[PDB]
RNA sequence: CCCGGCGAGGGGAGUGAAAAAGAACCUGAAACCGUGUACGUACAAGCAGUGGGAGCACGCUUAGGCGUGUGACUGCGUACC
RNA sequence: GUAACGGGGCUAAACCAUGCACCGAAGCUGCGGCAGCGACGCUUAUGCGUUGUUGGGUAGGGGAGCGUUCUGUAAGCCUGCGAAGGUGUGCUGUGAGGCAUGCUGGAGGUAUCAGAAGUGCGAAUGCUGACAUAAGUAACGAUAAAGCGGGUGAAAAGCCC
């Protein structure tokens, strides 16, 4: 009986994973975009 | 009485006992060693030693007759390839690989 | 002189079709005793066509 | 000895003691169907229908078969926009011993 | 990684990759890109969170009378004999018997068995009620527990 | 936690080269090129499960103005006979009786004539 | 149940006579080409060639008229560097008549070999009579 | 013990639960390279497929073009990132 | 090189006018099944029985899952009457996948419900190792030169005399 109870409905959520497959569609570049300063890790922009 | 009998490790590039161990498949164990004696291979001298211990192994082991004998089987397959350096122009450096075979001659009567 | 793509199994082995060698079928016997040799050719222990030569 | 029928839209040419592919009804396994509906019934010579749906014709033939139809590979894929899916189906299917084709 | 910065070859004028450091994990041995450090897991867990979850498990054993209470629970010797013959006569295998005073005598016995443990007041953490079957808290323990959790 | 892998990796290798048994050369063996004419494969088969109901709609039709021919009328006026004449709707695949029955045939086309006359 | 496909070993074949004297060109070989495929029969599907062989008679007698007897083409390549020729329609019955038709119905026959094997039944003899009494033909018109 | 060059290497005998654990040694995949059987193929053209599909060889149900393997021929079809 | 109907080929099988058929797509309608979002009815720890409508899709957003490794449950369960792994077959879900079992393997693997990610490869002139290909093809390294007899040896153009 340690392990019996379920969390609560929507409480634990899953969350981005990102960067595995085609058919996930967060695959390739992966929510950022083609080519850029907003892709290419190290830049960005400041405040 | 299958009495297979075969050679680990000879030197040889696998390609060329092939074109001696096609003619010898099917054919009589006495024709078999009159063909390896004239014909002219590294691995024609190779394949007779292996003929003739597989006959060997037919005599004391089981019960001989070497009258009537054919070889049903017969087959050869790469080995551990032995890896050099040759030398080769302006730095360049060759893996140069030095083949090796298995010999196997499975002869019996049925 | 260089190979654009890689050549099957296929086109090696239809290659290597003519590679193979022929039977001898040229196997005969001496007058006087058996000895197997090949046509125009002196035995082991030097019979030719009945005639001793080479007795060493 | 032969005629045709119409059960679930796909019709078929259908002799006495064979036994042809039909899709999925809701009735059962031990219950009997009758098809009212033919376009041609044939027993020593051919007799097709006037209007549709002849009054004389009737087929009486038990549904009797427990199975799904093969799986098939859908495959949904573009060149170079990177997107691909897989499905599957099954699609069910019912026999029939066919009992009827009377005159 | 244990290496050095050198560039395995040069630039330009070869078929080979560009090659900038062989410590990247793209070559051979020297590697890891997100290399994790030894972390502090302990999460903060709630005064009225941590009382309110005991309040729910407490509640649950009484429901499902897990929990048995007895009057004056103690061993005379410490001997593991003794109290395993005790617990057979109560017809019990896992139990965590917590205490109010923490006996001495009770405490070298049942350290040796895995089902049977020994705990005080200060002890008796939310997954060891969940866990073990059943759970004695005597009568003085439950006098500490009741004005501790209030 | 470190994933050892190994056991992943060859499983889903072995389910494109079970259904890739059969294709010429590296396309049977080499995953590279079977991962490509399986999905290829798949791309037909999604496409000539369309291309199943032109091919035999089409190839019936030979067939019924090939019987058609024989008995004195076109392809046209035989099925607008059927259309013309008290409703009556028919399939063109129920028409096979005529490749083995002659004479079940021509009951068609007789009365497919009286429709326009 | 499936639809019923053709065989090879069973087979209607045997012969039919068409005569070109009296037909024009390229209508004739249209009917000639249908006939050969066998669309007017139970052939039912292009893998499985049921088609009766056919013949002609009097090839050389094919009416064409208009303009085409001086200004048809029959273009022809050998592979060469100055290998292409051309032979207007009274030079090709003036020597080897059967070309006409064999050409005439070749671009009617479908793509490669089976097209071909249809060809294969073909027989044109561009002469005045010939010998097919050992598998005794059968006259039509059309 | 036998072949072989008092070798290399192998076959028997024997050890051992296992020699299919023989020291190049637990488990021994894939790429890669052969032997054997079945089928196709030397008049046939192109991302080498899929849909249709005769015939032949292995298995059925006692026939019911049903399973497995091969695919003559044939509609459409110019890899992936 | 026919090369300015796709080709054959046509005096209608062209063009213009009129009318009736047929062909023709993954459109529509017919039949069955799955899924998202509204209602009507049996009824509410809400699923079915219906009805209406939607369901191409990159960038990218949102929602719902499978599997891999390790810990808890688990000193339980399964297992030398045969685990993991490997190689076949059958069956099963919409899919990622799961269950059973032959063979090989001969000692561990782990339900359910949660938790923690170095969690899934087909590419980066990727990396290491193995194995191809070209192919038994180039080459076999100063064009000063070898030839023959007799030895030893299983075997001698190359060793020795
Ligand atoms: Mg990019
Ligand atoms: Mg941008
Ligand atoms: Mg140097
Ligand atoms: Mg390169
Ligand atoms: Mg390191
Ligand atoms: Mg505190
Ligand atoms: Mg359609
Ligand atoms: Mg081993
Ligand atoms: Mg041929
Ligand atoms: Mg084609
Ligand atoms: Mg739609
Ligand atoms: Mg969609
Ligand atoms: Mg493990
Ligand atoms: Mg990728
Ligand atoms: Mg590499
Ligand atoms: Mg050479
Ligand atoms: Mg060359
Ligand atoms: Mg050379
Ligand atoms: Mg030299």
């Amino acid at each position: 009986r340690l392990n019996t109870l379920s969390p609560a409905e929507g409480s634990k959520k899953a969350g981005k994973r990102l960067g595995r497959g085609i058919g996930s569609g967060l695959g390739k570049t992966g929510g950022r975009g083609h080519k850029g300063q907003k892709s290419r890790s190290g830049g960005g922009v400041r405040r | 009485m299958e009495t297979i009998a075969k050679h680990r490790h000879a030197r040889s590039s696998a390609q060329k006992v092939r074109l001696v161990a096609d003619l010898i498949r099917g054919k009589k164990v006495s024709q078999a060693l009159d063909i390896l004696t004239y014909t002219n291979k590294k691995a024609a001298v190779l394949v007779k030693k292996v003929l003739e211990s597989a006959i060997a192994n037919a005599e004391h082991n089981d019960g001989a007759d070497i009258d009537d004998l054919k070889v049903t089987k017969i087959f050869v397959d790469e080995g551990p390839s032995m890896k050099r350096i040759m030398p080769r122009a302006k730095g360049r450096a060759d893996r140069i690989l030095k083949r090796t075979s298995h010999i196997t001659v499975v002869v019996s009567d049925r | 002189a260089v190979q654009q793509n890689k050549p099957t199994r296929s086109k090696r082995g239809m290659r290597r079709s003519h590679d193979a060698l022929t039977a001898v079928t040229s196997l005969s016997v001496d007058k006087t005793s058996g000895e197997k040799h090949l046509r125009h050719h002196i035995t082991a222990d030097g019979y030719y066509r009945g005639r001793k030569v080479i007795a060493k | 000895m032969y005629a045709v029928f119409q059960s679930g839209g796909k019709q078929h040419r259908v002799s006495e003691g064979q036994t042809v592919r039909l899709e999925k009804l809701d009735i059962a396994t031990g219950e009997t169907v009758e098809f009212a509906e033919v376009l041609m019934i044939a027993n020593g010579e051919e007799v097709k229908i006037g209007v549709p749906f002849v009054d004389g014709g009737v087929i009486k033939a038990e549904v009797v078969a427990h199975g799904r139809g093969e799986k098939v590979k859908i495959v949904k894929f573009r060149r170079r926009k990177h997107y691909r899916k897989q499905q599957g189906h099954r699609q069910w299917f019912t026999d029939v011993k066919i009992t009827g084709i009377s005159a | 990684v244990t290496g050095s910065g050198k560039k395995p070859w040069r630039q330009k004028g070869t078929g080979r990759a560009r090659s900038g450091s062989i410590k990247s994990p793209i070559w051979r041995s020297g590697g890891v890109t997100f290399a994790a450090r030894p972390q502090d897991h302990s999460q903060k867990v709630n005064k009225k969170m941590y009382r309110g979850a005991l309040k729910s498990i407490l509640s649950e054993l009484v429901r499902q009378d897990r929990l048995i209470v007895v009057e004056k629970f103690s061993v005379e010797a410490p001997k593991t004999k003794l109290l395993a013959q005790k617990l057979k006569d109560m017809a019990l295998e896992d139990v965590l018997i917590i205490t109010g005073e923490l006996d001495e005598n009770l405490f070298l016995a049942a350290r040796n068995l895995h089902k049977v443990d020994v705990r005080d007041a200060t002890g008796i953490d939310p997954v060891s009620l969940i866990a073990f079957d059943k759970v004695v808290m005597t009568a003085d323990a439950v006098k500490q527990v009741e004005e501790m959790l209030a | 936690a470190r994933v050892k892998r190994g056991v992943i990796a060859r499983a889903r290798h072995k389910k494109i080269l079970k259904q890739a048994k059969g294709y010429y050369g590296a396309r049977s063996r080499v995953y590279r090129v079977a991962f490509q004419a399986v999905i290829k494969a798949g791309q037909y088969a999604y496409r000539d499960r369309r291309q199943r109901k032109r091919q035999f709609r089409q190839l019936w039709i030979a067939r019924i103005n090939a019987a058609a021919r024989q008995n004195g009328i076109s392809y046209s006026k035989f099925i607008n006979g059927l259309k013309k004449a008290s409703v009556e709707i028919d399939r063109k695949i129920l028409a096979d009786i005529a490749v083995f029955d002659k004479v079940a045939f021509t009951a068609l086309v007789e009365k497919a004539k009286a429709a326009l006359a | 149940m499936k639809t019923f496909t053709a065989k090879p070993e069973t087979v209607k074949r045997d012969w039919y006579v068409v005569d070109a004297t009296g037909k024009t060109l390229g209508r004739l070989a249209t009917e000639l080409a249908r006939r050969l495929r066998g669309k007017h029969k139970a052939e039912y599907t292009p893998h499985v060639d049921t088609g009766d062989y056919i013949i002609v008679l009097n090839a050389d007698k094919v009416a064409v008229t208009g303009n085409k007897r001086t200004d048809k083409v029959y273009y022809h390549h050998t592979g060469h560097i100055g290998g292409i020729k051309q032979a207007t329609f009274e030079e090709m019955i003036a020597r080897r008549p059967e070309r006409v038709i064999e050409i005439a119905v070749k671009g009617m026959l479908p793509k490669g070999p089976l097209g071909r094997a249809m060809f294969r039944k073909l027989k044109v003899y561009a002469g005045n009579e010939h010998n097919h009494a050992a598998q005794q033909p059968q006259v039509l018109d059309i």
